[PDB]
RNA sequence: CCGAGGGUAGGGCCCGUGACUGGGGCGAAGUCGUAACAAGGUAGCUGUACCGGAAGGUGCGGCUGGAU
RNA sequence: UGGGAGAGGGUGGUGGAAUUCCCGGAGUAGCGGUGAAAUGCGCAGAUACCGGGAGGAACGCCGAUGGCGAAGGCAGCCACCUGGUCCACCCGUGACGCUGAGGCGCGAAAGCGUGGGGAGCAAACCGGAUUAGAUACCCGGGUAGUCCACGCCCUAAACG
RNA sequence: CGAUGUCGGCUCGUCGCAUCCUGGGGCUGAAGAAGGUCCCAAGGGUUGGGCUGUUCGCCCAUUAAAGCGGCACGCGAGCUG
RNA sequence: GAAUGCCGGCAUGAGUAACGAUAAAGAGGGUGAGAAUCCCUCUCGCCGUAAGCCCAAGGGUUCCUACGCAAUGGUCGUCAGCGUAGGGUUAGGCGGGACCUAAGGUGAAGCCGAAAGGCGUAGCCGAAGGGCAGCCGGUUAAUAUUCCGGCCCUUCCCGCAGGUGCGAUGGGGGGACGCUCUAGGCUAGGGGGACCGGAGCCAUGGACGAGCCCGGCCAGAAGCGCAGGGUGGGAGGUAGGCAAAUCCGCCUCCCAACAAGCUCUGCGUGGUGGGGAAGCCCGGGUGACAACCCCCCGAAGCCAGGGAGCCAAGAAAAGCCUCUAAGCACAACCUGCGGGAACCCGUACCGCAAACCGACACAGGUGGGCGGGUGCAAGAGCACUCAGGCGCGCGGGAGAACCCUCGCCAAGGAACUCUGCAAGUUGGCCCCGUAACUUCGGGAGAAGGGGUGCUCCCUGGGGUGAUGAGCCCCGGGGAGCCGCAGUGAACAGGCUCUGGCGACUGUUUACCAAAAACACAGCUCUCUGCGAACUCGUAAGAGGAGGUAUAGGGAGCGACGCUUGCCCGGUGCCGGAAGGUCAAGGGGAGGGGUGCAAGCCCCGAACCGAAGCCCCGGUGAACGGCGGCCGUAACUAUAACGGUCCUAAGGUAGCGAAAUUCCUUGUCGGGUAAGUUCCGACCUGCACGAAAAGCGUAACGACCGGAGCGCUGUCUCGGCGAGGGACCCGGUGAAAUUGAACUGGCCGUGAAGAUGCGGCCUACCCGUGGCAGGACGAAAAGACCCCGUGGAGCUUUACUGCAGCC
RNA sequence: GAGCUAGCCCUGGCCAGGGUGAAGCUGGGGUGAGACCCAGUGGAGGCCCGAACCGGUGGGGGAUGCAAACCCCUCGGAUGA
């Protein structure tokens, strides 16, 4: 049947990519905590 | 008159649709539709604000012209009368010898070919705009201005009519279609004649997919949802009201006056509405 | 081939019968009230409508086959 | 051909009297109603009086034992559209007539459907009386309806 | 109660005997035939339908008879539901 | 040493279940250390509205070649979407950008908010919509509308010539639109040919044939032809299209008019360039100088912005055309021609799937286009089959029980069972015929029946041609032939009588309920006069609505028909300028603290003082409510009648053992041999009843009852047969569970149901196929029940706040 | 977090074939004129049968599954809410 994940590399970038973290407070924290920690990537990898 | 269907269907059995007999042209003047914003009844935050909207047939807005003191001593040859889907009263293209082109609602009686013209000398014709200090008591006018110059207000609808009933200083006094008796501030304009399409209320929808065509969506009785939704919700089985009826929001819905007390149009209004 | 008739199926008319039910006729020795015949104690009758235990009443219109 | 009388019919307009309601003034101890009363209304200012307004219905005198219509029925006034009928002239047609099973149309009131309208009145209903009782008659309220449009119903002491 | 699945049916039986039938008896208000009542006896047998989820029960048609109980009101790691 | 502890390691179950669709395999040859599994050939089967082909998402090298086989692959592996390495994606015209706007997003100006931020006409962003110039063939191991070949085309720059008042982000036109039906003419695609080209074939009884088999086209500027789309021309006036205007709009006059004309597209032809089968032969050569023609069928595609009808009335902006303003008029623009210039990103491969979403090479899910032929009335249905693709990554045997999916069955025919559950029956088309009832549509495919193949002969109308033959379509009549049987296979309603509920088509508990529930047209109440009421938001701002009482909100009821009674004392709502009560504030009689004092400070009575509540009325399709007892009629029985208590008032019409009835299988009638259900009645209705509507109602229903006809393995009552498992052999190899175990029966005992205690009985050791009675077998720290001064959802005339409103 | 799901907004796409035969229109009949009747034409509809597509009625299977909702048979809608 018809499951939850349906990837759309426009959906992707436009929810969870760097612009959208940094046009809000909220998502400047997600930068802010995921740069804290080190994390290798900042926003998920969307290949455009 | 309305049109019947034989009962060739369960639903042909009760549809009755508008005659469209006083329509003359089927296409609306380009110059004068603009696209109108379908809303679903959700506001700019997104949130429905009216309930049970959306999903009707697509529509185009035509320009109507609610001023007519915008063109006082022009008089216009009535060219057209129209299809409207964006009110219940049909509507009238005139041609100015301006050479302009506007649309008015239609009155009752109007014919193509006959003219018309706004102002405080026009002839007491119908479809014909005066102030109302200028039209004499007791005939029967629409689109009505509620404030100079702020455009038509009353008396809209599909065989609605206001009647003047007296004068009173800078204010003459009207009947509005609800019953109710007001006074309108006498440079107020307004149309002699009564709006057209009478038979509008005569018209039996016949089956939900109509109200569907309308833009009207499914409503759910209160009763028939549980009590995190409604004052009327849960009980086991059926169940009456067993409270004052309520609104989904709480107020009573069976006579609770609703008006602003401390309203300031409460001094221009005379007497209430009827029935 | 036609064919008495037999068989399968579906209709029409008629008769008898039926839990129960509707009013009708007659009986007479009963209970209730007294609607009509006198102006019959609210003049009568009347089509229709609504109503009342019951005769009946009232409304609307009609007739005189109404006493004074 | 030329004349007459008429609430004959249909559509639209429009006049004044009265009732009810609302507003302003003035005023106060009751009003109303019956055979007599009570319910009802009234000091939260009624009734009676004056001014203004809204609205529906019916048309006083003329009016008559009158007039018109085939019957049902038709009554303020105006205009338009239209029917029947009588009269005088004796001009035209030449029995072209009478009746009429079936058919078709019209058909008071009540009633029905869809809209409107709603003052007065008033079935049902509620209350007061009357009365042995009073699901009545009499009194105070009161909804259909009575009014307009269109469509039905097709009855009658539709009688001379 | 860190779980012992609960009515009825189906299937599969097995046991008790306070025996429904069949076998053996005493008494009888046992003439005969047919019954009544008690004693012995559990080897075998103990039907098919209508109604109702029913167990039970009523009814139809038969029968030598149409027994009553136990087995976690036998039996859901066997089925049904 | 225990915490259903935590982490890790290793056992048991066990050589057990399983190895992922029952579309299917066999053999020969080759390779190699090794072969059922890789390559090749022949035979066999399966898909073919796909299980074939193209495209978009998504994936991201999986593509091609070489060399490999540890792991991955459910077995094997020499193979592979796996390991290593090398190669591979080529554009002015295809898609996106250097163009346009849609919702939406953002946001100069502006508005709002403690901060963060919220909004906001213009502008900007935003596409799978608008707009815009490339077709055919060849080539590589691997890309191709991209490279090459042929023939075309667009924009930009510069120049030349001709023409013109040129000039715009401004004005205007246009772009520009629905649904259903549909004309003409074409094309895509298809079928036939006795004609054209072709390697060959004559089998096994016949055929050297009008035989068999194979093919018989594709693209193409200008011109021309055929069919369609679009568009009137001239002048005079002009006050409107926020400046101007010669444009457009409006008025008038003349010519034109279903015409032509101009214009634009489609199709045909067209210089020219391409392709080209079977078979034979080792993807390639030959066939071949291949031929490339006639007839028929024919789109849902094209001409297209075509036509008609209908109501629910069907985007924007740019490109484009036109108009003019500043300007500028040696410029500028337009037309033709010539030379030059033309950037960025994508392009491999998979793509209904082993490469995407599902942890898997997972029987599931995934939008668009092409989708041949014949027969069955049609068709994308069904059977077979073309092109093309596959046999589903464990096999070999055997021929038990049992399971699954399937076939048949004597006699009976629902006796099965909660229930005909399931499975039979019926089954397409043509013809005949068809009831109650009905809202006149229907019910209706009612029911029930007849026909159905093939051959000969005669014959009627249509399409295309030409009016004819040929081809194609729809028929009609007569005579015959064969079988058990002619929609001969496949796909294709069992039917009727009668109740309940809901009018109806629809909607719903994704994953236990599809219903009588929700919705629904329709009915009523009610609120709202517009900066509406109402809703969201602190606000600004929005929705409502660019609507205006024939409108919008809230509530109940639920097509339609006939109806919808009585009670306003309580609660709600509505009306009430009197009165009662009423907070802050006003008021200030009187009293008080302090000071030597003027003074400062505190208390404080009457009186004035809102909404609300009290009070007076109204109001039921507002919340709701709608009795009891005693007595009375020529026999009994009952009570039309009277009396009395209570109440705000005592249930009307209709219906009633009901989706409601406890007693209950009420009583009676019907149906049955027999009827706790069913239908029809009765009424002492435990405990119907009138918009939480009452009583009906044609039609409709995968709803829930009851009956009958047909037919059946449902059953008496079972039997046989088929295939996939189960079983045996080779390969690979789990799982929950598990205190340890050397783990029998009875009668007892024991925390009351013992393999484990007592007594007795029975019993050599160890497996395999089977069955489920026990191990209070497994699973899940019982969802019932209680307890906890545990939690949460929901209610209200519980308490106490808050928003909102007054 | 609305790449699942629910609703709405904008913009596109899809629905083989067959059946029934509403209004209207034309002709005829009728009438004083009409109503209306008959035939032909016509092609309406939350119309009918049935694929794609969308569903998920009854039964069977599956139940450490092919699958954390699947499979076979059957069944509902299929121009419309
Ligand atoms: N899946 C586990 C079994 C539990 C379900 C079972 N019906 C049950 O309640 N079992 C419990 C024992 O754990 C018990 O036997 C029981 C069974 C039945 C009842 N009862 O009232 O019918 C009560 C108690
Ligand atoms: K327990
Ligand atoms: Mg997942
Ligand atoms: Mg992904
Ligand atoms: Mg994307
Ligand atoms: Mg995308
Ligand atoms: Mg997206
Ligand atoms: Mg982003
Ligand atoms: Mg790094
Ligand atoms: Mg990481
Ligand atoms: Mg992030
Ligand atoms: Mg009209
Ligand atoms: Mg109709
Ligand atoms: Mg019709
Ligand atoms: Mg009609
Ligand atoms: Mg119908
Ligand atoms: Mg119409
Ligand atoms: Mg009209
Ligand atoms: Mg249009
Ligand atoms: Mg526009
Ligand atoms: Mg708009
Ligand atoms: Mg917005
Ligand atoms: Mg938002
Ligand atoms: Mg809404
Ligand atoms: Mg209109
Ligand atoms: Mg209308
Ligand atoms: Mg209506
Ligand atoms: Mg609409
Ligand atoms: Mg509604
Ligand atoms: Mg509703
Ligand atoms: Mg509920
Ligand atoms: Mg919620
Ligand atoms: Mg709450
Ligand atoms: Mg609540
Ligand atoms: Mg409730
Ligand atoms: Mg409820
Ligand atoms: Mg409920
Ligand atoms: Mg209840
Ligand atoms: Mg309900
Ligand atoms: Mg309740
Ligand atoms: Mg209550
Ligand atoms: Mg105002
Ligand atoms: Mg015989
Ligand atoms: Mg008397
Ligand atoms: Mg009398
Ligand atoms: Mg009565
Ligand atoms: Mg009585
Ligand atoms: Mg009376
Ligand atoms: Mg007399
Ligand atoms: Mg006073
Ligand atoms: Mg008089
Ligand atoms: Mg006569
Ligand atoms: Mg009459
Ligand atoms: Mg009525
Ligand atoms: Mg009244
Ligand atoms: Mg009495
Ligand atoms: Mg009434
Ligand atoms: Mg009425
Ligand atoms: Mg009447
Ligand atoms: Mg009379
Ligand atoms: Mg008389
Ligand atoms: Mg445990
Ligand atoms: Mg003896
Ligand atoms: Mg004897
Ligand atoms: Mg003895
Ligand atoms: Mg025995
Ligand atoms: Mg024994
Ligand atoms: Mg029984
Ligand atoms: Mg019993
Ligand atoms: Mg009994
Ligand atoms: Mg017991
Ligand atoms: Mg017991
Ligand atoms: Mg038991
Ligand atoms: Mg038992
Ligand atoms: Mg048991
Ligand atoms: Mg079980
Ligand atoms: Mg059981
Ligand atoms: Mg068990
Ligand atoms: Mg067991
Ligand atoms: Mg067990
Ligand atoms: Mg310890
Ligand atoms: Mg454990
Ligand atoms: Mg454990
Ligand atoms: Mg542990
Ligand atoms: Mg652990
Ligand atoms: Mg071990
Ligand atoms: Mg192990
Ligand atoms: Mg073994
Ligand atoms: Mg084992
Ligand atoms: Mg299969
Ligand atoms: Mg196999
Ligand atoms: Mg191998
Ligand atoms: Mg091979
Ligand atoms: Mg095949
Ligand atoms: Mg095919
Ligand atoms: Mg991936
Ligand atoms: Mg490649
Ligand atoms: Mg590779
Ligand atoms: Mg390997
Ligand atoms: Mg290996
Ligand atoms: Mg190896
Ligand atoms: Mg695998
Ligand atoms: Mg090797
Ligand atoms: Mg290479
Ligand atoms: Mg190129
Ligand atoms: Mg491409
Ligand atoms: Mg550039
Ligand atoms: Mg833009
Ligand atoms: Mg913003
Ligand atoms: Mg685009
Ligand atoms: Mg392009
Ligand atoms: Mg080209
Ligand atoms: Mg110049
Ligand atoms: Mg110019
Ligand atoms: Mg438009
Ligand atoms: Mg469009
Ligand atoms: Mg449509
Ligand atoms: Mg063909
Ligand atoms: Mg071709
Ligand atoms: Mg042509
Ligand atoms: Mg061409
Ligand atoms: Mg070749
Ligand atoms: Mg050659
Ligand atoms: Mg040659
Ligand atoms: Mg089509
Ligand atoms: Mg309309
Ligand atoms: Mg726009
Ligand atoms: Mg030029
Ligand atoms: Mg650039
Ligand atoms: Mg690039
Ligand atoms: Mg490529
Ligand atoms: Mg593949
Ligand atoms: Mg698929
Ligand atoms: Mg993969
Ligand atoms: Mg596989
Ligand atoms: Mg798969
Ligand atoms: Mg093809
Ligand atoms: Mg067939
Ligand atoms: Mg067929
Ligand atoms: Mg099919
Ligand atoms: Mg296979
Ligand atoms: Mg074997
Ligand atoms: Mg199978
Ligand atoms: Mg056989
Ligand atoms: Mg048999
Ligand atoms: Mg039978
Ligand atoms: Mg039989
Ligand atoms: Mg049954
Ligand atoms: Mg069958
Ligand atoms: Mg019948
Ligand atoms: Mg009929
Ligand atoms: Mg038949
Ligand atoms: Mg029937
Ligand atoms: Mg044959
Ligand atoms: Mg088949
Ligand atoms: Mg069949
Ligand atoms: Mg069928
Ligand atoms: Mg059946
Ligand atoms: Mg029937
Ligand atoms: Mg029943
Ligand atoms: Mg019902
Ligand atoms: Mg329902
Ligand atoms: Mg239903
Ligand atoms: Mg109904
Ligand atoms: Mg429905
Ligand atoms: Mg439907
Ligand atoms: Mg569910
Ligand atoms: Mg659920
Ligand atoms: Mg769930
Ligand atoms: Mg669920
Ligand atoms: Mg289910
Ligand atoms: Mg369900
Ligand atoms: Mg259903
Ligand atoms: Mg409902
Ligand atoms: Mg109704
Ligand atoms: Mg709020
Ligand atoms: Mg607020
Ligand atoms: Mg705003
Ligand atoms: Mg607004
Ligand atoms: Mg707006
Ligand atoms: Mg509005
Ligand atoms: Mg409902
Ligand atoms: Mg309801
Ligand atoms: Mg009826
Ligand atoms: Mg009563
Ligand atoms: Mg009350
Ligand atoms: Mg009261
Ligand atoms: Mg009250
Ligand atoms: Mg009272
Ligand atoms: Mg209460
Ligand atoms: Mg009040
Ligand atoms: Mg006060
Ligand atoms: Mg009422
Ligand atoms: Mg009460
Ligand atoms: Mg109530
Ligand atoms: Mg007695
Ligand atoms: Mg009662
Ligand atoms: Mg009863
Ligand atoms: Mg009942
Ligand atoms: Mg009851
Ligand atoms: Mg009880
Ligand atoms: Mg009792
Ligand atoms: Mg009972
Ligand atoms: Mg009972
Ligand atoms: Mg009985
Ligand atoms: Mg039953
Ligand atoms: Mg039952
Ligand atoms: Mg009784
Ligand atoms: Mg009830
Ligand atoms: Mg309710
Ligand atoms: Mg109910
Ligand atoms: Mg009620
Ligand atoms: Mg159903
Ligand atoms: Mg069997
Ligand atoms: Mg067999
Ligand atoms: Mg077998
Ligand atoms: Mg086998
Ligand atoms: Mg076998
Ligand atoms: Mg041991
Ligand atoms: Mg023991
Ligand atoms: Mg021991
Ligand atoms: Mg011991
Ligand atoms: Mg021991
Ligand atoms: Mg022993
Ligand atoms: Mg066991
Ligand atoms: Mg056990
Ligand atoms: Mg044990
Ligand atoms: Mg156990
Ligand atoms: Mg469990
Ligand atoms: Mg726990
Ligand atoms: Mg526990
Ligand atoms: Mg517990
Ligand atoms: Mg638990
Ligand atoms: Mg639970
Ligand atoms: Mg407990
Ligand atoms: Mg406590
Ligand atoms: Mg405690
Ligand atoms: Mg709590
Ligand atoms: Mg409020
Ligand atoms: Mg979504
Ligand atoms: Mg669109
Ligand atoms: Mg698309
Ligand atoms: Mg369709
Ligand atoms: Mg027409
Ligand atoms: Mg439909
Ligand atoms: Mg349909
Ligand atoms: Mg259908
Ligand atoms: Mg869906
Ligand atoms: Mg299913
Ligand atoms: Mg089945
Ligand atoms: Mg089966
Ligand atoms: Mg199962
Ligand atoms: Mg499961
Ligand atoms: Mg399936
Ligand atoms: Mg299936
Ligand atoms: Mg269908
Ligand atoms: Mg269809
Ligand atoms: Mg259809």
């Amino acid at each position: 049947m018809k499951r939850t994940w349906q990837p759309n590399r426009r959906k992707r970038a436009k929810t969870h990519g760097f612009r959208a973290r940094m046009r809000t407070p909220g998502g400047r924290k997600v930068l802010k905590r995921r740069r804290q920690k080190g994390r290798w990537r900042l926003t998920p990898a969307v290949r455009k | 008159a309305v049109k019947k269907f034989k009962p060739y269907t369960p639903s042909r059995r009760f549809m009755t649709v508008a005659d469209f007999s006083e329509i003359t042209k089927t296409e609306p003047e380009k110059s004068l539709v603009k696209p109108l914003k379908k809303t679903g009844g959700r506001n700019n935050q997104g949130r429905i604000t009216v309930r049970f909207r959306g999903g009707g047939h697509k529509r185009l807005y035509r320009i109507i012209d609610f001023k007519r003191w915008d063109k006082v001593g022009i008089p216009a040859k009535v060219a057209a009368i129209e299809y409207d889907p964006n009110r219940s009263a049909r509507i009238a293209l005139l041609h100015y010898v301006d050479g302009e082109k506007r649309y008015i609602i239609a009155p009752d009686g109007l014919q193509v070919g006959q003219q018309v013209v706004a102002g405080p000398d026009a002839p007491i014709q119908v479809g014909n705009a005066l102030p109302l200090r200028f039209i004499p008591v007791g005939t029967v006018v629409h689109a009505v201005e509620l404030e100079p110059k702020k455009g038509a207000k009353l008396a809209r609808a599909a065989g609605t009519s206001a009647q003047i009933q007296g004068r009173e200083g800078d204010y003459v006094i009207l009947r509005l279609p609800s019953g109710e008796l007001r006074k309108v501030h006498g440079e107020c304009y307004a149309t002699v004649g009564a709006v057209g399409n009478a038979d509008h209320k005569n018209i039996v929808l016949g089956k939900a997919g109509r109200s569907r065509w309308l833009g009207r969506r499914p409503h759910v009785r209160g009763a028939a949802m549980n009590p995190v939704d409604h004052p009327h919700g849960g009980g086991e089985g059926r169940a009456p009201r067993g409270r004052p009826p309520a609104s989904p929001w709480g107020w009573q819905t069976k006579g609770l006056k609703t008006r602003k007390r401390r309203k300031p149009s409460s001094r221009f209004i005379i007497a209430r509405r009827k029935k």
